[PDB]
């Protein structure tokens, strides 16, 4: 465990150092919950590495530097009401937890993983996060609206159940792309009018499967 | 390398 955490702190150095970490709330998130606690054994060794690493029902948990770069791009407050769409390890909706300081809402599609997250939450004492079961590309009605959607699966084209979630003025960030595995990540600002759409790159993602992703 | 990554 130490020597597991002694990687990740270097992880972590490395991320601030190439710049991907550049804010003081996302290095505190990253120290405190590191990406071990959240994959299987036989994978904690991989945890500091990285890279995507499997988790169960053929899904992966992301790469350290994208979960980085998509929660600096969140820019979260304490108190914003936050929609993660693909649950997987549990790890990103811990992360956010850690920073907004509030109820989270998570929702994943797969019944082993729903079931995967909330014990690697309840293990690592997350008590904020609530983990749904359910088509995330339809949004999250109950809870709506948010001040930000972060989407971790690609898209074919922005849900628009996503938009209409959004408060004005908040903010969906997700992979969206023509194919299964390689997108474009963008950043979907709502505004009073309409919205605002800021490209930030080439990325890749696992696709997003549901009634407004991949079908 | 598995999809997540940049
Ligand atoms: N429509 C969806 N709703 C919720 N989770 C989803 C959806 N499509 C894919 N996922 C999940 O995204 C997670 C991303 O890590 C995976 O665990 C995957 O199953
Ligand atoms: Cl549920
Ligand atoms: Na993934």
């Amino acid at each position: 465990e130490k020597e597991l955490y002694e990687k990740w702190m270097r992880t972590v150095e490395m991320l601030k150092a190439e710049g991907i970490i550049r804010s003081k709330e996302v290095e505190r998130a990253f120290l405190k919950y590191p990406r071990y606690l959240s994959v299987e054994d036989k994978y904690k060794k991989y945890a500091h590495i990285d890279e995507p690493l499997p988790i169960p029902a053929g899904q992966t948990v992301s790469a350290p530097h994208m979960v980085a770069i998509m929660l600096e791009i969140a820019n979260l407050k304490p108190g914003m009401n936050i929609l993660e769409v693909g649950t997987g390890s549990g790890w990103n909706a811990a992360l956010i937890s850690e920073i907004v300081k509030t109820d989270v809402y998570t929702i994943e599609r797969i019944p082993e993983l729903v079931e995967f997250a909330k014990r690697n939450l309840e293990r690592a004492g997350v008590k904020n996060v609530h983990v749904i079961l359910g088509d995330g590309s339809k949004g999250f009605p109950p809870k709506a609206p948010y001040d930000v959607i972060i989407v971790t699966a690609g898209a074919p084209k922005i849900p628009e159940p996503l938009i209409e979630q959004l408060k004005i003025g908040g903010k969906l960030i997700i992979p969206v792309g023509s194919y299964h595995l390689w997108q474009e990540l963008l950043e979907v600002r709502k505004t009073k009018d309409g919205i605002k759409i800021k490209n930030h790159g080439g990325v890749a993602f696992v696709p997003l499967i549901g009634e407004y992703g991949w079908k | 390398v598995y999809p997540x990554h940049a």
